[PDB]
C-alpha cells in the first residue's frame, strides 16, 4: 500500500531503511538503497573477545 | 514511558541513619543495559556523585571516596524499587537528592549519562 | 590476565587495587576511549555511504524466454554472488583487525603502569603488581593519571623489596 | 571542572558558547545537562555530539581535545536555566544564562 | 594490588572473523536490514499507483485507466491485479 | 633469534638448554598447538564451502554472431578477472596474517621466560640465556610447564651475578 | 616519544643524544632501510601488472533501444561499481598495513637500545635516556652499529646509578 | 597419563566411552591406538578427531580443553582389545574393554 | 603397501651389549615427512618411548631421559636398515621391543603418530 | 636546467677564515624535497663529507665529525646563494671544494644522492 | 668502505665488474660515482638499482646484501675516468678503468 515517511529506499516489500549498508529484504531497489547479500545476518564486532567470569 | 518516583522523609535527627526509598513505576530494575545512580545537589558544592548499582547476574554496589564508609544502597526486585540509606548523617548534608536512571550506552558501555530524574528534599536539624 | 571482570560497566580497561584501607575499583578512561574513536571510525565508513540507481533491468520474470532471459538472470546472479563474498570478506576483515587493537590496547595500558614503576614494582605474572609500600589510594590514583614520581619512592621502596 | 561563563545576560535570539574545560582528553563520556529552577534536570546532549530526546534543533555541541562547546543557535524565553556540564562523575560549577 | 581487568558480559553474541569462526565478542551491531515498513511511502519521489493499470494500456488511452492523463512520475508501481478491458 | 633449528620436527618451538650436565633439545608443545588451531581454523572457512550452479549461460561458442554473443562473451570475462583478483586477494591477505601471527608467537614465548625468570635471568640478545645457577634439568622443565618457582632461587641467583 | 623531529631528512628513525661535549643527531640507516623494502615491495604488486582486452561491448550509445541496451549499460556499470570498491578495499587494506607495520618497527628500534643497554640504562617515558656515565660520541656510536658491549660498563655505571 | 576405566564388560553392540585425562592441554598431538593380545598395535584415530586408515565408521573421538574421549559406536565380538591412550611421548596404563 | 620386519636376537647375557635390525621395505629411511621411532613394551611398566631418528640433511637423534646415556640409535641407507643398539643392559630390560614407524604429519611437522609397526620379542638371564 | 656557478679566491692565508660563495642559477634554495652538500676532494684521502644544509620552515645545519667546531654554513634567500665559511684553515686542507646539490629522495627521504655539481679549486700558503 | 680494483686496463667492449664492499647493509642508499679528471663528478645509478638522467644503457647495478657491483656491458673510449663509490657519507677510494 501507499504510505508516508521520509526514506530513500523502496523495495517491493516495502520502504526500508537505508542506514545499514547491506539488506537482503529484496533484489529489486530504487533510489539510495543498501546492496543486496544473501546472508541473514552480518554482526560486525564493536567490542572486546568475551571471557566469562 | 519511564517515571521515577523517590519517597522517603526529608527530617532526620543529626548523627543518625536515613531513609531514601526510589519507587520505580514503567521500568524493572533488573535491567541488563542500565544503570542506577544517585545524585545529590546543593546551594553550596552543587551536582556531586554518590554511587551506583547495577545489575550483572547479581546486584553489584559502587560508591564515591567521600562518603564510601556511610553509603549503602540496597535494590529490591520484590515491587521495583531502589532504597537508598545513609548512616551517621551530618547536618552539612542539608540538601536535596535525586535519584536518577544511568544506562544512556554506546556498544554496551554505560557512559555516565543521566536520565529519567525524580524529585525528593532533605533537612535535618 | 587470565580472564575479566563480570560488574565493570563503565569501560573496558581498568584496575582492581587493593591495600591495607581496603579494596577498590577504578575504570581507565583513556585508553577505553581510544579504543571507541578506532571502532566509531570504522562505523563511519559503512553507515550511511550507499549508492543510487534509478533505472535497471528486469530482475523476476513471469514468461519463460530464450537466450535473452537466461542471460538476465546470470547477470543479476553474478552480482548477487559477488556482492555476498565482499560482505563476508569486509565483516571479517573488520573483526579481526578490531579484536587485534582491543587486545593490544590491554597489553599496552599494561606496558604504561610497568613504565612509570621502573624500580617500584615488577610483574608478579598474574597481572598485578603486588606492592607493599606505603602506597595509598591516592599514591594509586597518581599512577592512573601519569603524576605518579618514582623519585620519592625509589630508596623507600628499594631498602622494602630486600626485606620482604 | 572549570566553565569559562558563570551569569550572563543575553538577549533573545543570540548565539552563546558555554567552554567546559576538563583535566582527561576524551569526548565520548562527557555530557551537557540543563537544570530550570524548582524541578529536575534534563539531558540534552550526550558524548558532546548528539543530541537527546525531546530537545529542539537549535541546541549543538563540539569536541576539541580537552574543551568541550555547548552552543545555542537561538536564545528562547524558555530557555532560562542553569546549564551543568559532566565529564564522568564530576559536574561543573553551573552556568546561568539569561534572557 | 593494581591488577588489570578488562569488562565481561554473562551473554555476548558471536561474530565471524578470519581465523576463527565462532569467536565470543561483548557487543555486536546488525549490518544486514531484514525488515520491511510495508508500504511504499511518496514522500521523496513521486510515487504514481498503479489501480488495476499498467502502463501500456494507460499509454494507449484504457478507458478504465483514463486518470492517468498527462501525468508524470518518478517511480511507476504496477499492481498484481491488473487487467485490461478493451479491444484485445 | 638470528636463525632456526634444522633438527626440530615435533614442534615450531622449542628449547636448546646446556648446562654441566649436557646439552638437550626439547620442543614447545602449548605455543605449537596454538599456532595450528589458528591456521586449521583459516582452512575451515575455504574448505568445502562452494555454491552450486545448475543452469548458465552458454560460455563457448561456434558460429560466430552479432550483438547477443558479444555481450554473453563479455559477462562471462566479467565474472572471470573478477573471481580472480578475489583470489588473489583473499590468499595474500591470509598469508600475510599467518606469518604474522607466527612471527608474534614465538616473541611471545620469548617473553613468557623472560617473565617467569622476573629476578634471576636477564636477555642476552641471541636468545641464549647464558644461567650459571644450580638450575638443573627437571629445573629447566620447571619453567617449561609454567611450575619454576623463583622465590627458592632469587637469593641463590642475585649473589651468583654479582660474582659473576 | 610525544612528537618527531622537523628537521631530520635521512631516515625515518634517528637519535639526538646530548653529552657534556655538545648534542649530535645522527640518523638510523638499518630500520629505515627495511621500511623501504616493505614499502617498495608493496608498490610492485601494483604497478606494471595491468591485464589487456582488446574487443568488448558498445558501452556508448546514441540511440535510444529496449531490453538490449538496458542490459549492455547494466552490465558495465556492474563492473565499475565492484571495481571501485575493489580499489577502495585494496588502497585502505594496504594504509593500513603500512602505518601498523611502521608503528612496529618504530618500537622494535626503542627495544634494541634497552636490549643492548641491559643493565646501564632504564627507560624514561619520553624516550631520553638519561645516562651520566662516561660514554662519549664514540660510545654512542658503539650503540648504533651494535658494537657496545656493557661487560666494560657494567660495574662503572651500577655504581653511578646509586651515586645518582 | 591417568584413564578413568580399567576394566570393564560391556554387551555386544554397548556404547562406551573412553577418558584419557592428560596435563597439557593440546588436541592435535594425541592419538589413539589399539592392541590385540599377541599382534602389533595400531593406529584408530589421530590428532583425536579425524580416524586412519583400516578404522570403520563406529570409532569416533572428542576433544575438549585436556580431555579426550574415546567413543565406540556399536561394540563387536571382534574388537576385544587393550587401548592405548599417547598424547605426545607418553602412554596410557591401558583400557581392557570385553565382550 | 609399507612393511617392517625387525629381526635381532632375543637372548643376551645381562652387563653387556644389545643389537636389535629393524629391516624395512617397502619404504626407504631418507623421507623427509617421516622419522622412526622405538617403542618397548613391559608387562608392569607398560608402552614408553625410548627414540626416534630421521634424516634431514643430516643424521639426527633422539633419546628419552632414562636410557639417554644407554642408548644409540645407527641408521643405515645401503640395504633400508635401523639398528638399535642398547649398552649395559639390565635384567629390568626383559620386555617386547616394537620398531615403528612415525610421520603421520600435519603441515609438516611430526605429530608423534605411529604407523606400520612390527614384532620382536627379547628376554635377558 | 639546473646551474650551479660556486665562486671564492683559492688564496688563503694559513691559521685564518675562509670565504666560498655557491651562486645558484635555475633553481631556488627554498626546496622541501633538495638539501644541499659540501664536498670537498684531495688527492691524498679522495671524497669526503663536510655537511649540509636545507630548510624545512627554518634553516637548518649539519656538519660532519671533524670538522664539526669549524665549519659553518650560511645560506641566503635574496639572491640565491649558499656561503660556506671555514674557520681555522690549516695547510693540510689544500684541496678542491666542490659545491653539489643533494634531493634525488625517494617516498620524500634524501637518500644522499648527489646532483648538478659545479668546479672550484682552493690553495694556501 | 672498499673496492676490490684499483686500476685496470680493459680492452675496448670488455665487460667489466666493480665491487665495493660495505660495512652497513642497506641497498636503497648507496650510489655510484664517475669523475674525468678535471670535470665535475656525475650520478649513473642511484640506489644501485636505477639509472639516473643522461646515462647510457650499457651501465647496470647489482644489490645483494652488503656487496653491490656496477657492471659495465661494453667498455668505450670515451668511459676512462675515475669510479666513486658512496653509501650515504663515505666515498670510495676510486676505481680508475683504462681501455
Ligand atoms: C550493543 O550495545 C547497544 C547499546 O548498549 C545495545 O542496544 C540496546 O539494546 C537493548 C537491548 O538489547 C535495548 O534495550 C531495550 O530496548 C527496547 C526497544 O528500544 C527502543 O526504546 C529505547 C528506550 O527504551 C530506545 O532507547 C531505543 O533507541 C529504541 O527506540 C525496549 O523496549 C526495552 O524495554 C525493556 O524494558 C521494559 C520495561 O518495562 C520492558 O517492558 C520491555 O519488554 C523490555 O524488556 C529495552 O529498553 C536498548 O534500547 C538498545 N539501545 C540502543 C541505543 O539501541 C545492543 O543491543 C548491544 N548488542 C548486543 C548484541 O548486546
Ligand atoms: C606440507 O605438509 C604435508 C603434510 O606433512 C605434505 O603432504 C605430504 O607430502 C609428501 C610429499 O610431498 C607425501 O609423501 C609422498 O606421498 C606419495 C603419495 O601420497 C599418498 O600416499 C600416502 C601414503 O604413502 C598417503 O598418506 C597420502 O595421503 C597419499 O594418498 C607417496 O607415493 C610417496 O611415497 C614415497 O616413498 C615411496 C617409498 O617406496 C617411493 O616409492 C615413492 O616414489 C615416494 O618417494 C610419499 O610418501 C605425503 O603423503 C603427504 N602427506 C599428506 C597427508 O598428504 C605436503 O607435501 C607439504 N607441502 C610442502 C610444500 O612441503
Ligand atoms: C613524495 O615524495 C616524492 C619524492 O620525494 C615527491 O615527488 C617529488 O615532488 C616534487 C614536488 O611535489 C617534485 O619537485 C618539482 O618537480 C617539478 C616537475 O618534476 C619534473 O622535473 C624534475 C626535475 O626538476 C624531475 O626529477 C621529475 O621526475 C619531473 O620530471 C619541477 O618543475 C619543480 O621545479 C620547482 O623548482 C623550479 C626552480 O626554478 C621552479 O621554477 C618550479 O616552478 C618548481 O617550483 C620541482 O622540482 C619532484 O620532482 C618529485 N620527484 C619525483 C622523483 O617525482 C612527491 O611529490 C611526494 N608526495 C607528497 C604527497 O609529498
Ligand atoms: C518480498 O517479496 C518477494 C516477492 O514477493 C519475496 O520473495 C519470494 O517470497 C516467496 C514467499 O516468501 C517465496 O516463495 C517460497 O520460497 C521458498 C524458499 O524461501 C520455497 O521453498 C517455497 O516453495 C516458495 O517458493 C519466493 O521464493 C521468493 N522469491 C525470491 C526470488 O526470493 C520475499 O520473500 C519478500 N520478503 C519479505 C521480507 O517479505
Ligand atoms: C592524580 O590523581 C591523584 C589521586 O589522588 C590526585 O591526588 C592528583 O591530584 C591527580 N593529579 C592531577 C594532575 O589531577
Ligand atoms: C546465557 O548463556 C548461558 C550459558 O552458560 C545459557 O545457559 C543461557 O541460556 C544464556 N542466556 C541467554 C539469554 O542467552
Ligand atoms: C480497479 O481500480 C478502481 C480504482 O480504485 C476500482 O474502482 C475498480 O473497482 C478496480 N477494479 C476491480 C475489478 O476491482
Ligand atoms: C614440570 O616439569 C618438571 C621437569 O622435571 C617436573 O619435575 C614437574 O613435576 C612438572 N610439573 C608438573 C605439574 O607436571
Ligand atoms: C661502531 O661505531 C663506533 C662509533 O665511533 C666506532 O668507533 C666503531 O669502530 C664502529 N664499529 C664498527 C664495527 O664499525
Amino acid at each position: 500500500p501507499i504510505g508516508k515517511c521520509n526514506s530513500e529506499c523502496i523495495t517491493p516489500n516495502g520502504s526500508i531503511p537505508n542506514d545499514k549498508p547491506f539488506q537482503n529484504v529484496n533484489r529489486i531497489t530504487y533510489g539510495a538503497c543498501p546492496r543486496y547479500v544473501k546472508q541473514s545476518t552480518l554482526k560486525l564486532a564493536t567490542g572486546m573477545r568475551n571471557v566469562p567470569e | 514511558q519511564i517515571q521515577l518516583q523517590q519517597s522517603g522523609p526529608g527530617l532526620v535527627k543529626p548523627s543518625q541513619t536515613l531513609s531514601l526509598t526510589c519507587s520505580i513505576s514503567g521500568d524493572t530494575v533488573t535491567n541488563n543495559y542500565a544503570a542506577w545512580d544517585w545524585i545529590r545537589q546543593s546551594p553550596t558544592r552543587g551536582l556531586e556523585w554518590l554511587g551506583r548499582t547495577f545489575y550483572r547476574s547479581k546486584w553489584y554496589k559502587e560508591y564515591a571516596l567521600s562518603v564510601k564508609s556511610r553509603l549503602t544502597i540496597s535494590p529490591d526486585t520484590s515491587k521495583n524499587q531502589i532504597s537508598l540509606q545513609l548512616s551517621s548523617v551530618t547536618p552539612e548534608d542539608t540538601a536535596v537528592y535525586y535519584c536518577a536512571r544511568a544506562g544512556i550506552t554506546i556498544f554496551g558501555l554505560i557512559t555516565g549519562g543521566l536520565d529519567y530524574w525524580g524529585q525528593g528534599s532533605l533537612v535535618t536539624v | 590476565i587470565e580472564n575479566g571482570w563480570e560488574g565493570m560497566v563503565d569501560g573496558w580497561y581498568g584496575f582492581r587495587h587493593q591495600n591495607s584501607e581496603g579494596r577498590g575499583q577504578a575504570a581507565d578512561l583513556k585508553s577505553t576511549q581510544a579504543a571507541i574513536d578506532q571502532i566509531n571510525g570504522k562505523l563511519n565508513r559503512l553507515i550511511g555511504k550507499t549508492n543510487e540507481k534509478f533505472h535497471q533491468i528486469e530482475k523476476e520474470f513471469s514468461e519463460v524466454e530464450g537466450r535473452i532471459q537466461d542471460l538476465e538472470k546470470y547477470v543479476e546472479d553474478t552480482k548477487i554472488d559477488l556482492w555476498s563474498y565482499n560482505a563476508e570478506l569486509l565483516v571479517a576483515l573488520e573483526n579481526q583487525h578490531t579484536i587485534d587493537l582491543t587486545d593490544s590496547e590491554m597489553n599496552k595500558l599494561f606496558e604504561k603502569t610497568k613504565k612509570q614503576l621502573r624500580e617500584n614494582a615488577e610483574d608478579m605474572g598474574n597481572g598485578c603488581f603486588k606492592i607493599y609500600h606505603k602506597c595509598d589510594n591516592a599514591c594509586i590514583g597518581s599512577i592512573r593519571n601519569g603524576t605518579y614520581d618514582h623519585d620519592v619512592y625509589r630508596d623507600e621502596a628499594l631498602n622494602n623489596r630486600f626485606q620482604i | 571542572m572549570t566553565q569559562s561563563p558563570s551569569s550572563l545576560s543575553a538577549s533573545v535570539g543570540d548565539r552563546v558558547t558555554i567552554t567546559c574545560r576538563t583535566s582527561q582528553s576524551l569526548s565520548s563520556y562527557t555530557h551537557w545537562y540543563q537544570q530550570k529552577p524548582g524541578k529536575a534536570p534534563k539531558l540534552l546532549i550526550y558524548a558532546a555530539s548528539s543530541r537527546g530526546s525531546g530537545v529542539p534543533s537549535r541546541f549543538s555541541g563540539s569536541g576539541s581535545g580537552t574543551d568541550f562547546t555547548l552552543t545555542i543557535s537561538s536564545l528562547q524565553p524558555e530557555d532560562f536555566a542553569t546549564y551543568y556540564c559532566q565529564q564522568s562523575r564530576t559536574f561543573g560549577q553551573g552556568t546561568k544564562v539569561e534572557i | 594490588t593494581l591488577c588489570l581487568g578488562h569488562h565481561a558480559v554473562p551473554n555476548g553474541t558471536i561474530v565471524k572473523t578470519i581465523t576463527n569462526d565462532q569467536i565470543e565478542v561483548t557487543n555486536a551491531t546488525e549490518l544486514v536490514q531484514n525488515s520491511s515498513i510495508g508500504e511504499i511511502c511518496d514522500s521523496p519521489h513521486q510515487i504514481l499507483d498503479g489501480e488495476n493499470c499498467t502502463l501500456i494500456d494507460a499509454l494507449l488511452g484504457d478507458p478504465q485507466c483514463d486518470g492517468f492523463q498527462n501525468k508524470k512520475w518518478d517511480l511507476f508501481v504496477e499492481r498484481s491485479k491488473a487487467y485490461s478491458n478493451c479491444y484485445p
